[PDB]
């Protein structure tokens, strides 16, 4: 087959695996947590209602995301 | 480097060889002259061979 | 408001935007760069003056022997361009320099000079640039592709991930100069910070700080912020800076005023910091444990003893707080460390610092640069100062300083040359801050780190290397320097620099053959960026990083034109409006934006200056005054793109085309194609061979005219005037009265270039298009080149396609071309092959070029003349002779019975061996032109004398036609003398022109004027006597051939290849194809009206490869031919000018907003008939690329004709005569003709020549040798049980040099046996193993 | 290797899958030695030199001599990357005008050769074991089963599948509706004469031969409620198969299991002859379908605008909740890409549901909906070329292009190829596209 057909298959592979990773991240299933998995603060309503079942307050989330921004 | 990957010795053709048409002609003519000397006598064929 | 030339056929132009930046002269890169290179440039900047001011003046070993620079010159060539393609010289230009050898007196530093011998010395021949940026090095037109390499400056790289297996990324920072020692910073996974000078050993990175006069106090106050603790009468108070506490553990009660605003254990969220800010806490009383891990900056010692309490950068434990308590300190300095943001790095690296202070650090640097050298005070000082602080031994170029100040967020873009304390410390701060979270890393591909060279700067560097290798010799010959006996040319050698510069221009990974097989190919080859070459990264070292596209390509390098396959992305093709900047980085236009207006001032942006702005998007409808139509518009700010408010944009794209190249901006309806497909489309449009009658893009993209004109092929008018005499060779423009210089007006003349070879073996023709007695405006085309037509780039031909399967003849991508396309000879492409027949000089004697040949009667010698060269015109075919050539071959060495045979018939065995230049087996042509070069040691034969006489007649004719014009200009100036002061009007046209010199005139300044102009006349006379003398002498001389050759005879066959199953073809959108059965006319489909659809492509290729652009192009084409046939009916049924005007006007307005309204009420009645006759084949249509014609416009433009709006007609099969169910699509698609011709590719070899080291097949002629029966094929045959075929595949057919001849004897004698033997390759292997001391033998049993 | 050649290839469906074309000139230059021998044997030229001059003049009798020595003399066609052991196969030659080594269409999938200019190299077997191996080890009709699995590698590829799929389908009210026929034969006499359209449900009397009688074939006739397409095709099926092999709508998977059943039940000879016959009749009825593609075929859902409106509304809501400090930047990024992927799937499913069932037509009564005859749809459904994803890109929105690193960019292409693309969307597409080429060209 042609040389662009194979490149289309690889692009499908690449974007599909990326998107399905990032959908695997977001939870969308409730496990009501009511305060952090680290700090203990109450998780406000709006945050727990957007992302159901989210273990961490906002600050703890930003902080872990920033320690992980340097990739561990 | 202009090709798959060559060295200039890989292109220097040959000139000692004989074109295999020549080999076939020489053999075919050996056979034909053999027959033509079959068309002579002992004195005839032997003298023309040895000549 | 059009010209009289532009009205030949006025391309219907969709495209809604107004163009505000007309297309730049597409070859700006090559021309402007080589212009900066070669010119006396009264300033030290770039050019040759740069190299000469760099390497000169040469001072000897202080001995008052100096050789300095004055100025240089570029003598005009000896052979001009076309002469230099005929003969084979390098179109050079001899150089000259005014070197000035000065010698000072001994007993004199600068005492009185004793000699200044000033003499001009030759060196090298820099090959000048043609008008088209294409040098001529050895007869062939070569082009030097611009390079793209890392700009000297600073770079902050990651090398993320894989190392150390923890995932933790490192953040290294390199300071690359133009010339000098590097400097690198890097983190270890243990997170201490290390340095390294040029790629040598690591070091505790604080050592270089200390080496720069830094002790620990000021280090810690540079790389850290302070937090003071206070002991105010009870237990360890602390300063409270409020924002110090975001994202941190609260290991204590944060009370204030005896009130609790934050409590222990928790985390200090933004709520807490907000409330502390509102509640005004400044000095919190925390326990000792929290100081227990802090770090102390300043030094502390017992003030009563002077004994060292705590060194700088030690961790305060409770005991040390106590110890300094009793010393009387209430201030305490502590580093504001933190795991998130203000991380401990320099402190812990001081932990790693083995050394203690400055001198030790300099010692360690001296011991890391070079081992074994014992350290020393002054040795250390010298070495460290001479790494980064020596104007002589280290210099960032000014480009270096500019990047180094723009990558630090500095102020001045230009400045010093060497580093400093502040440059190093800013590098380190930027590095630590990269690792702290704020800031990010510059990936490699970012065009802020790819400075673009070109011909100019690369040739300048090669001349630089030449100058250094010659100044070695200059200083050496000055070693022995006699003061006044060696003039300033025996110190130098000319051939060195010529060797270097020729090696560059003729042997480079850049200086490569022009892809001159289609005007788009040249002008997409000279616009080219390459990342390979000497000084760039090649494939192996790097690497996947640079293949990628990066969002700083938007208008600086084409994303949808790059050579697919082995090296993608390393051959980025430069954008349409891109340019090289002052420093070098690619830059592009942008329209400036005021408060809320879109100004029309275009303003250039490089790569590093863009992200700090916020650029709009060209696809933004703006409201007739320069205000946007909304308050929020799509933009792109820093890589990302998004909606912005109206009062925030700063820059709008110049035009919707600027994201692309001249390659992919010619694909109409590019906007609907998967980017891979536009890639393959442009990369198959660069290869279309110029057909016989190059027609036009029936559906174009606006840029096609600019590509045809700006490339060199079209014959563009230099000055507007009337046309006096057209002809198949020359065009004679009579310049007007206003475009005409004051003295010696004359008339412009263009000698076109008739049939002639290009590098790819095609026909670079030029045909006039402006007929006799016809105006032409300045800047207009006179003569179309190959594949241009009316000055509109026409690569292939338009023709009728119908998408439908049609019996598997178009199975995968195959194509089914009705014979109405090949009868017309419309893809019939002309290929002009060159065959040479040299005549060499062997030890036995000189080869003959006689017509007397053995073993060939008059039969093959009917086409030969009296001298062995063929006539100009004989239609040679496969296997005939073009040049009869015989080599003396002594020692016939008769054999057995062959000798008997010669006795039988007495036929004298000849002493001569036939070796005549016979046509390659297969071509079939017309010998259009025979040239005979001769070593000037041989008596030129009879035919070469015919050729000399003929060329000399031609040159005499030409130079005499030139003299006529010149003397007419001088007679004009004479009249301009008489016209003022006593002209006698009609007493000057009657008498002969030659007797105007003796015209009466009073002896004023005007009589002396007549005398002076007579002097000019006689000067012209003698000038052209001697110039025709020089022309006759260039022709008459011998040539200067290669060593040992008598005479070469070139013979230019001119084949005409038609079309035949195998010839690749392709649209523009990337639908390849291999025309597969050249069907009759009857068989083809035919719409209800009768016309058979010429091509028949395949429907299964539009959905699977999402290039729906070809269906939209087919529909726009069908509508176009609808308009065409309507005009054809209105013209054949001949109506009038009136109906034609109303109808063409209906076609040119057509609905939606456009920028093309023409108003034919200004076309005279007789121009509209010419306009119709140029439209009667079909109304062209423009469609700017990302701004094309949306579907509904096409549907209405169909309804203006009479086609069905669906686009799909109902077709009747041609064989059975019964309607195809489900109507097909038919239309006029423009199809190229790629030159992967079949008869170039076909090949077959039964018994050819053979190699010399291993008796394998090797042929040459078209690799006249077997296909490589490689290894994977051997795996294949072993997979089957077949082993006999393998054994003969590499014992009988290939190597065993008795096996093959016995196989041939058997084949002729009808006995398909084989007698293998053993391969000669393995026998070579036995010998090569055995030459080594390895006794390999074969047991025999 | 002496005795070889190579050239650009082409299609030529008029062949049987055990024989390839071979140009006259390439034939005469491969088989020079055998030709010389044949000439001096038949006495048409005295000695080998004269035979050389004769074939170098291309006289009249050399062509007849070559047509004799090319009668049963198999050659070996090969391609450049010979991945697996089918990269080399024998064929008998068929002498051709021109310069293209014409290749049988079913053989492509084995060679993995498309006809867009990929060159094939012909070797010629010399010895007599070599010819016997080309005939009984490497002939094309003795490699139908891939060595990597017993299933056939003679699966019809693209035009033939569209041919069969358009031949054996059914609309609801065409000509000759519900009439009765007495065999496949008068179904053919119907269709080729213009009384009943190619696919219109009919009753026929087919006669399927089951063979439970061990190697014996028990006849059995019936009245299948089938179409005119199916009964016209059933003539090409051999005796062995049962009639339910074709009574369905013949995609590509089903058509390959047709051949697989025929091979398992009857063997190799009838399955070769049946591969040839399916290919021929598929090509003919596809060329008769007129199945063209066109720009009116790609029916955007009118509901796409609402889906994208709501998608951008939810993204703006996440935006507001990001400025309010209620979700970190990572979580807003993932919420955005989530709601866009949801919108992508919704638009895809809505377009496919407007594209497949769109044919609502009327049988002798009110109306009915049925699987569409939409050219782009059949080319995506039967299995000729493409599938739901590529159609999704021509009608629905086109996904989210993802830059090469992996971090899929969050500015989704809200447009598609039928509509245009503005410059941002295209310049984003370039990232993923050039990445795709740069990998499958290093591959
Ligand atoms: C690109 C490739 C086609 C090329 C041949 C196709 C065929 C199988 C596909 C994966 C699997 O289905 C498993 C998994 C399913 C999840 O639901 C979503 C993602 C996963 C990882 C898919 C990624 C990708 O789409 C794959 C590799
Ligand atoms: C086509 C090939 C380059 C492909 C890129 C060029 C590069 C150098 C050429 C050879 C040399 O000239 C040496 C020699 C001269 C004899 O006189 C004729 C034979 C030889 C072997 C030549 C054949 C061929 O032409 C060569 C291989
Ligand atoms: C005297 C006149 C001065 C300009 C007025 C000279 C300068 C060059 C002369 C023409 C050129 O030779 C080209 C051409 C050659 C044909 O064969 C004969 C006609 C042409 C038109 C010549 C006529 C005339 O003689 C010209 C214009
Ligand atoms: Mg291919
Ligand atoms: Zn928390």
């Amino acid at each position: 087959s042609d040389e662009a057909d194979e490149a289309y298959s690889v692009t499908e592979q690449l974007t599909m695996t990326g998107i399905n990773r990032i959908r695997q991240k977001i939870n969308a299933h409730g496990i009501p947590v009511y305060l952090c998995e680290a700090c203990g603060n109450p998780i406000p309503e709006a945050r727990r209602k957007i992302f159901p079942g989210v273990t961490l307050c906002v600050e703890c989330q930003a902080y872990q995301e920033r320690q992980r921004k340097h990739y561990a | 480097g202009d090709d798959e990957d060559s060295h200039l010795g890989d292109f220097i053709e040959d000139t000692t060889l004989e074109l295999p048409l020549d080999s076939a002609t020489t053999e075919s003519l050996r056979a034909a002259t053999h027959d033509v000397l079959a068309g002579l006598t002992a004195r005839e064929a032997k003298v023309l061979r040895m000549r | 408001v059009y010209s009289y030339t532009e009205k030949k056929r006025i391309r219907k132009d969709f495209g809604k935007r107004p163009q505000v930046l007309d297309v730049p002269y597409l070859l700006s890169i090559q021309l402007d760069s080589f212009q900066k290179f070669i010119e006396q440039d009264p300033e030290g900047q770039y050019g040759l003056e740069a190299a000469f001011r760099s390497v000169f003046p040469i001072q000897s070993y202080s001995g008052n022997s100096e050789l300095q620079y004055v100025s240089y010159r570029l003598g005009e060539p000896v052979f001009d361009v076309q002469e230099c393609q005929i003969r084979g010289v390098t179109y050079s230009a001899p150089l000259r320099v005014k070197l000035r050898l000065v010698i000072y007196e001994r007993e004199a530093p600068e005492g009185t000079v004793k000699d200044i011998k000033e003499q001009e010395v030759y060196m090298g021949e820099i090959p000048l640039m043609t008008d088209n940026g294409t040098f001529v090095i050895n007869g062939t037109e070569r082009v030097i592709v611009s390079q793209l390499h890392r700009s000297p400056g600073v770079f902050f790289d990651s090398d993320k991930g894989k190392t150390h297996s923890s995932g933790k990324v490192l953040y290294n920072a390199r300071i690359i100069p133009y010339r000098g020692s590097w400097l690198d910073f890097e983190f270890d996974p243990k997170d201490n910070l290390f340095v390294r000078i040029d790629r040598r050993r690591k070091l505790p990175a604080t050592i270089i700080l200390r080496a720069l006069n830094y002790t620990t106090e000021q280090i810690l106050d540079l790389f850290f912020e302070k937090v003071i603790f206070e002991i105010r009468d009870n237990k360890l108070q602390m300063e409270l800076v409020p924002e110090r506490l975001r994202g941190e553990t609260a290991s204590f009660d944060i009370e204030a005023n005896g009130k609790v605003y934050v409590e222990k254990g928790r985390r200090i969220t933004a709520r807490h910091i907000r409330q502390l800010e509102k509640d005004d806490v400044k000095l919190i009383e925390v326990p000792v444990e929290y100081i227990a891990g802090k770090v102390v900056a300043k030094d502390y010692i017992d003030e009563s003893t002077g004994e060292l309490i705590c060194a700088a950068n030690m961790e305060l434990s409770l005991d040390l707080l106590a110890k300094l308590s009793q010393s009387g300190h209430k201030r305490i300095e502590t580093l504001f460390t933190n795991d998130l943001d203000h991380g401990p790095y320099i402190s812990e690296t001081l932990r790693v610092d083995p050394t203690n202070d400055r001198l030790s650090a300099l010692v360690e640097i001296y011991r890391m640069m070079r081992p074994g050298e014992p350290p020393t005070r002054e040795a250390a000082e010298s070495l460290f100062e001479n790494l980064f602080f020596s104007e002589d031994r280290y210099d960032l170029s000014a480009v270096g300083r500019m990047k180094f100040n723009r990558s630090l967020l500095r102020e001045e873009i230009e400045g010093s040359g060497i580093l400093s304390k502040d440059d190093i410390i800013d590098v380190m701060k930027k590095l630590i801050d990269i690792r702290n979270g704020k800031g990010e890393v510059d990936d490699i591909d970012h065009l802020g780190n790819r400075r673009i060279r070109s011909v100019g700067e690369m040739a300048e560097n090669q001349f630089r290397v030449g100058l250094v290798r010659v100044e070695r010799a200059v200083k050496e010959r000055l070693s022995l320097g006699d003061l006044d006996t060696l003039m300033p040319q025996d110190m130098i050698n000319a051939k060195p620099i010529s060797a270097a510069v020729k090696e560059f221009f003729g042997s480079s990974q850049l200086s490569q053959f022009m892809d001159q097989n289609n005007p788009l190919s040249e002008i997409t080859h000279k616009r080219r960026i390459s990342a390979l070459g000497p000084g760039g990264l090649t494939r192996e070292r790097a690497g996947f990083e640079v293949r990628d596209v990066h969002p700083t390509h938007y208008g600086r390098v084409c994303p949808i034109e790059t050579p697919e396959g082995p090296n993608i992305g390393l051959i980025n093709s430069l954008s349409v409006y891109a340019q090289t900047n002052e420093y070098g980085f690619l830059e592009t236009p942008y329209r400036k934006v005021t408060d809320g207006v879109v100004t029309d001032e275009i303003h250039y942006l490089s790569a590093i200056e863009e992200g700090n702005y916020v650029i709009a998007q060209a696809n933004s409808n703006l409201d007739e005054e320069g205000h946007f139509v909304e308050d929020l518009v799509t933009c792109r700010s820093k890589g990302e793109s998004s909606l912005f408010s109206r009062d925030q944009v700063d820059y709008m794209d110049v035009s919707t085309q600027q994201v692309v190249s001249v390659g992919a901006s010619l694909i109409p309806f590019l906007e609907h194609d998967d980017a891979n497909r536009a890639l393959m489309g442009a990369n198959m449009q660069r290869q279309a061979v110029p057909t016989l009658r190059a027609d036009k893009p029936l559906v174009g993209t606006g840029m096609e005219r600019a590509v045809a004109v700006d490339s060199g092929v079209t014959a563009v008018a230099k000055r507007g005037g009337v046309v006096q005499y057209v002809d198949a060779s020359r065009i004679v423009i009579k310049v007007n009265e206003d475009e005409m210089y004051p003295g010696e007006a004359g008339i412009d003349i263009y000698n076109l270039t008739k049939y002639t070879r290009s590098n790819q073996n095609t026909c670079i023709n030029q045909m006039p298009c402006v007929s006799l007695g016809e105006p032409v405006e300045r800047g207009d085309v006179l003569a179309d080149g190959p594949s241009t037509d009316l000055g509109e780039l026409a690569l292939g031909q338009n023709m009728r396609v119908a998408f439908m399967p049609w019996n598997g003849y178009n199975f995968e991508d195959s194509i089914l071309v009705s014979e109405r396309v090949v009868q017309e000879d419309r893809f019939t492409t002309i290929h002009i092959q060159e065959l040479a027949c040299v005549s060499r000089d062997t030890k036995l004697g000189p080869e003959e070029i006689t017509a007397d040949i053995p073993n060939v009667g008059e039969a093959a010698l009917s086409k030969l003349d009296e001298s062995g060269i063929v006539y100009i015109g004989a239609e040679v075919t496969g296997g005939d002779i073009l040049v009869g050539k015989v080599t003396p071959k002594g020692e016939t060495q008769l054999t057995p019975e062959e000798k008997l045979l010669r006795a039988i018939f007495g036929e004298k065995a000849s002493d001569v061996k036939d070796s005549s230049l016979r046509v390659p087996n297969g071509v079939s042509g017309t010998v259009i032109d025979v040239q005979v070069f001769t070593r000037d040691g041989v008596e030129k034969d009879k035919r070469a004398l015919e050729i000399e006489e003929m060329q000399l007649k031609q040159a005499k004719k030409d130079l005499s036609e030139e003299l006529q014009i010149l003397e007419a200009g001088l007679f004009s100036r004479i009249r301009a003398v008489l016209v003022a002061g006593g002209v006698e009007a009609e007493k000057l046209d009657k008498l002969p022109r030659d007797r105007w010199l003796e015209l009466g005139l009073t002896d004023e300044e005007k009589q002396n004027q007549l005398e002076q102009l007579a002097e000019q006349y006689d000067e012209l006379k003698h000038e052209f006597e001697k110039k025709l003398e020089a022309k006759r002498r260039k022709i008459t001389q011998g040539d200067d051939l290669a060593p040992g050759v008598l005479k070469i005879v070139k013979v230019y066959l001119a084949v005409k290849r038609r079309i035949q199953p195998g010839d690749k073809m392709a649209g523009r959108h990337g639908n390849k194809g291999v025309i597969s059965k050249i069907n009759p006319i009857e068989d083809m489909p035919y719409d209800e009206n009768g016309t058979p659809v010429d091509i028949v492509l395949n429907p299964l290729g539009v959905p699977s490869r999402m290039n729906i652009g070809q269906i939209l192009e087919t529909h726009l084409g069908m509508a176009a031919k609808g308009i065409g046939d309507k005009i054809n009916a209105m013209l054949k049924q001949q109506q009038e000018v009136a109906k034609l005007r109303e109808f063409i006007q209906r076609a040119y307005d057509l609905g939606a907003d456009v920028r093309q309204k023409v108003d034919l009420s200004t076309f005279s009645d007789e121009e509209v008939m010419r306009l119709a006759e140029n439209l009667r084949k079909g109304m062209p249509i423009a469609t700017p690329v990302f701004d094309g014609a949306k579907e509904a416009e096409i549907k209405e433009l169909l309804k203006l004709g009479d086609l069905p709006t669906s686009g799909q007609i109902r077709l009747y099969d041609g064989r059975t005569g019964e309607q195809f169910e489900r109507p097909v699509t038919v239309g006029y698609m423009y199809m190229l003709k790629l030159n992967h011709l079949v008869d170039d590719k076909m090949h077959a070899r039964s018994t050819g020549s053979y190699s010399l080291v291993t008796q394998q097949p090797l042929g040459g002629k078209a690799q006249f040798g077997g296909q490589r029966f490689g290894e994977m094929e051997v795996w294949a045959l072993e997979a089957y049980g077949a082993a006999y075929t393998l054994q003969e595949m590499l014992t009988v057919k290939s190597d065993d040099v008795n096996g093959r001849t016995k196989m041939y004897k058997n084949i002729v004698d009808g006995n398909h046996q084989m007698e293998p033997g053993m391969p000669e390759s393995f026998n070579v292997l036995l010998k090569e193993i055995r030459s080594l001391g390895i006794n390999i033998e074969l047991e025999d049993e | 290797v002496d005795y070889s050649g190579r050239s650009v290839i082409t299609v030529g469906p008029y062949l049987r899958l055990h024989q390839c074309g071979l140009p006259k000139k390439m034939a005469l230059e491969l088989f020079k030695p055998f030709i010389y021998g044949k000439l001096e044997l038949r006495g048409l030229a005295t000695t080998i030199k004269a035979a050389k001059k004769m074939v170098e003049r291309e006289e009249a009798v050399v062509w007849d001599i070559l047509d004799e020595v090319i009668r049963e003399h198999p050659v070996l066609l090969n391609r450049a990357p010979t991945l697996h052991r089918l990269g080399i196969q024998a064929f008998e030659p068929v002498l051709i005008e021109g310069k293209a080594i014409q290749l049988h269409p079913l053989v492509c999938a084995a060679y993995n050769a498309d006809f867009d200019g990929d060159q094939m190299a012909v070797h010629v077997p010399l010895t007599l074991e070599a010819q016997l191996e080309a005939r009984a080890l490497m002939m094309s009709t003795n490699n139908i089963l891939s060595p990597a699995n017993g299933e056939p590698i003679i699966v019809p590829s693209q035009d033939v599948v569209l041919g069969l799929y358009y031949m054996t389908r059914d609309c609801v009210n065409a000509k000759g509706e519900g009439m009765v026929l007495t065999g496949p034969k008068e179904a053919e006499r119907l269709y080729r004469s213009g009384l009943a359209s190619l696919h219109a449900r009919v009753k026929v009397r087919i006669t399927e031969y089951e063979k439970d009688a061990n190697g014996e074939l028990v006849a059995k006739t019936s009245l299948k409620d089938t179409t005119v397409g199916r009964a016209i095709l059933w003539m090409i099926v051999p005796k062995g198969l049962p009639y339910s092999i074709v009574n369905q709508a013949l995609g590509k998977k089903a058509i390959s299991k047709m051949l697989n059943t025929c091979y398992r039940i009857l063997g190799l000879k009838p399955t070769v002859i049946f591969a040839d016959q399916i290919m021929y009749t598929g090509f003919a009825y596809a060329a008769r379908s007129g199945a063209s593609v066109g720009i009116d075929d790609m029916v955007i859902p009118e509901k796409k605008h609402e889906i994208i409106s709501e998608a951008e509304a939810e993204v703006a809501e996440i935006q507001e909740q990001f400025q309010s400090g209620l979700v970190t930047a990572g979580e807003r990024y993932n919420k955005v890409i989530d709601i866009w992927a949801a919108a992508n799937d919704r638009v895809s499913k809505a377009m496919m549901d407007n594209l497949q069932t769109e044919t609502v037509i009327n049988r002798d009564g009110q109306e009915e909906k049925q699987v569409s005859f939409n050219s782009i749809y059949m080319m995506a459904d039967s299995g000729a070329r493409g599938s739901a994803a590529q159609i999704r890109q021509l009608a629905g929105m086109r996904g989210l292009m993802a830059k090469p690193d992996g971090s899929i960019i969050e500015t989704p292409i809200t447009a598609n190829f039928r509509e245009g693309l503005n410059v941002l969307q295209y310049f984003i597409s370039t990232h993923g596209a050039r990445k795709g080429l740069a990998d499958t060209a290093l591959k």
